[PDB]
RNA sequence: UCCUCCUAAAGAGUAACGGAGGAGCACGAAGGUUGGCUAAUCCUGGUCGGACAUCAGGAGGUUAGUGCAAUGGCAUAAGCC
RNA sequence: CCAGGGCUACACACGUGCUACAAUGGCGCAUACAAAGAGAAGCGACCUCGCGAGAGCAAGCGGACCUCAUAAAGUGCGUCGUAGUCCGGAUUGGAGUCUGCAACUCGACUCCAUGAAGUCGGAAUCGCUAGUAAUCGUGGAUCAGAAUGCCACGGUGAAUAC
């Protein structure tokens, strides 16, 4: 959408021209968005992942994938195949317009906002962030929920290196320091 | 997608309170009335309004009419 | 709390701010002036109190302007 | 012997019923006409006559799924008001299991247990708690009223 | 009925609605009140949509829920950081005005612990 | 009474009141077939979340898994939907 | 002799009290009725300033004349409609006023905001027989300032004792 051909016509110039590359798509490409919480709580309350999942789907338009635990673990008392998160893989047209109504909007709503750290990258220019709450999006009505349950986003890039990560980013004016 | 299992999508007029009309698609039922966007947020102007707690000569200064 | 006007301390210490000020940094200040407020002139000093035994030195940082001397200086051991 | 417990959600000082006139009727002159009485946070004040005195219905104009022909009860703005109707076969139905039945009340409690635990405290097991609430019978209906209760 | 916090209050006096605001008494509420042009005795559900907004500005003009927290708690925690005979109390969860502990300042200390 | 390894001397078998462990079952799918998939464990980044829950990349590669003890086997999977 | 501190410390326990938990009550408005006592390095009207504690000016009075000094419950009007509330007022932040060389330890009072426990109290226990109990206010001493205590005065005014 409007992002995709923002990125299109401009960002493939300027990150072309700021890094001396050769081929067209040389240039990092962000490839998918990864929306996900593990409620931790729904050992005993399991109408808490399907309020999670409501949550998640009102904030994308997807529904979402309960992930149970991979290998049984004494030290939270879950073991195998208990539902313990919901994810949600945005990818294309839904990754685009979620891109746009996150840091269009939603940023902006956060209580005292300061700006985004440049340093959390996993060292292959993907990057990860944490809401601290589902209250700010604007798929919320601040009293149809009924905790401070919080997302994960992740934003999985074709970059090589954090550098071209956040080059990348901030060609898209994200909120850093 | 897969055949209605999803909420409902379709565009819906989000401008701010300062103009800014934004057309973005999303699933809420209706148009929504919201604060600035991050083109008006008051983060790059208020970056020394917002570090402004403290003075206290300052303060002691003024009590000082003597 | 005290009066409208006229901030209330005790010459002896005004005086020695004085001498203080010029020298700048020295050795601590030993005086049992606990009932005089604190002036911009003393920011950075390590004035010591009376806190009935001993004196015990307080380094006077910014915000320590319209507190009193003996503020800082507790008069009471408990545990 | 099972092991059921009536709690307090909010506990109500001044007085409950406090109801004036009642006076009512459905086909012969009315059952009762006045019973002007007051709770004050007692206990029990256990009705009782003979067979189609009107008890039941009394009771259901208390509780207000029935109204007088003309009168006013009242209650106070803090009154939570648990009710084991004389027939109960409007509850039983919809074929629930008895975990989706005893899970369908509760205020904020884990699915898992306080629900379940409830229902093993009044003679309930795992092969018990999967069988249709629709056919238990008698004393176990009452004794799922019981527990529907005591959550409440 | 809609404050920057919440005016949940209907059917109530707009003087003592406007209490529920956590910067507002019952003088300011009249101090409000006065200055929004409409009596004291208006029932916040009665009243017209076009003084809630003229309420908005002048509920504005002073501190209020979101902010008055963290300023008062600004103010603790300096004296709390300060070192000051108020900031050890205050660490300790005593009465920091100099009262009795012999007997009284149950309300400071709490509940009794044998 | 039956099963697995060693003693058992590189075919089979081979004793002792020799050294170590198991069984008296389970399943109407945990069987048949077709289609699809690959694990343990470590690193970084991340809201509650910590050494360990869930998410994203990297290394690693079968060190995982097999209804149940041990041996042999298993990627064309005999493991997982 | 002097300066500073302590007598004011607090996991706790007891004795004597004050304010409450409300609707024969809170709040706002208007309007009545007292007794007793003090005052010269003291009581200080009236007027002006301040939302208020109070500040400036300031006559009179060492007094049945002048000040303290408006008594409050009450009465009439309206609202609140039993809610932790327009009951409650602790605790805390900010800003001040006046005595006093001096208010941090450790004063009183005023303003803004916050506004908790408490919804008639276990075993047990206390006071009172009439202008008394209960309830409402007023003054004095000690005192530069500093009482919910002590001593004293009046207003309203019961039930019961086979
Ligand atoms: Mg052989
Ligand atoms: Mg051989
Ligand atoms: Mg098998
Ligand atoms: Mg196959
Ligand atoms: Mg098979
Ligand atoms: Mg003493
Ligand atoms: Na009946």
């Amino acid at each position: 959408a409007k992002l995709h051909d923002y990125y299109k016509d401009e960002v493939v110039k300027k990150l072309m021209t700021e890094f001396n590359y050769n081929s067209v798509m040389q240039v990092p490409r962000v490839e998918k968005i990864t929306l996900n919480m593990g409620v931790g709580e729904a050992i005993a309350d399991k109408k808490l992942l399907d309020n999670a999942a409501a949550d998640l789907a009102a904030i994308s338009g997807q529904k979402p994938l309960i992930t149970k635990a991979r290998k049984s673990v004494a030290g939270f008392k879950i073991r195998q195949g208990y539902p313990i998160g919901c994810k949600v893989t945005l990818r294309g047209e839904r990754m685009w317009e979620f891109f746009e109504r996150l840091i269009t909007i939603a940023v902006p709503r956060i209580r005292d906002f300061r700006g985004l750290s440049a340093k959390s990258f996993d060292g292959r220019g993907n990057y990860s962030m944490g809401v601290r709450e589902q209250i700010i999006f604007p798929e919320i009505d601040y009293d149809k929920v009924d905790r401070v349950r919080g997302l994960d986003i992740t934003i999985t890039t074709t970059a090589k290196s954090d550098e071209e990560g956040r080059a990348l980013l901030a060609a898209f004016d994200f909120p850093f320091r | 997608m897969k055949k209605d299992i999803h909420p409902k999508y379709e565009e819906i007029t989000a401008s701010c309170s300062c103009g800014n009309v934004m057309k973005i698609r999303s699933t809420v039922g209706h148009d929504l009335n919201l604060d600035v966007c991050s083109k008006c947020h008051p983060f790059f102007t208020g970056k020394q309004r917002d570090v402004a707690t403290g003075g206290r000569v300052d303060r002691f200064n003024k009590r000082f009419n003597i | 709390r005290s009066l409208k006007k006229g901030p209330f301390i005790d010459l002896h210490l005004l005086k020695k701010v004085e001498k203080a000020v010029e020298s700048g940094d020295k050795k601590p200040l030993r005086t049992w002036s606990r009932r005089s407020t604190i002036f911009p002139n003393m920011i950075g000093l390590t004035i010591a109190v009376h806190n009935g035994r001993q004196h015990v030195p307080v380094f006077v940082t910014d915000e320590m302007v319209g507190h009193k001397l003996g503020e800082f200086a507790p008069t009471r051991t408990y545990r | 012997n099972p092991f059921i417990r009536f709690e307090q959600d909010k506990k109500l000082f001044r007085n409950a019923l406090e109801v004036e006139g009642l006076t009512k009727g459905f086909d012969n002159g009315p059952l009762f006409k006045n019973l002007n009485l007051l709770l004050e946070v007692g206990e029990k004040l256990a009705v009782l006559g003979t067979n189609g005195v009107g008890k039941s219905t009394l009771l259901k104009t208390l509780v207000g799924d029935l109204q007088p022909d003309s009168g006013t009860v009242k209650w106070s703005e803090n009154a939570r008001i648990g009710y084991y109707a004389q027939d109960h076969e409007y509850e039983f139905e919809n074929d629930l299991t008895v975990f989706e039945w005893m899970s369908q009340w509760k205020q904020e409690g884990d699915d898992e247990q306080a629900v379940r635990s409830i229902l093993g405290r009044l003679l309930f097991s795992q092969d018990d708690i999967k069988k249709p609430a629709k056919v238990l019978s008698g004393g176990e209906k009452g004794r799922m009223l019981f527990g529907k209760l005591m959550m409440q | 009925a809609r404050i920057a916090g919440i005016n949940i209050p209907d059917h109530k006096h707009a003087v003592i609605a406007l209490t529920s605001i956590y910067g507002v008494g019952k003088t300011r509420s009249k101090a409000i009140l006065a200055a929004a042009g409409i009596a004291e005795d208006v029932k916040i559900s009665e009243l017209s949509e076009g003084q809630i907004d003229t309420l908005r500005d002048e509920v504005a003009k002073f501190v209020v829920e979101g902010d008055l927290r963290r300023e008062i708690s600004m103010s603790i925690k300096r004296l709390m950081d300060l070192g000051c005979y108020r900031g050890l109390r205050h660490r300790r969860g005593l009465p920091v005005r100099g009262q009795r502990t012999k007997t009284n300042a149950r309300t400071r200390k709490g509940p009794r612990k044998p």
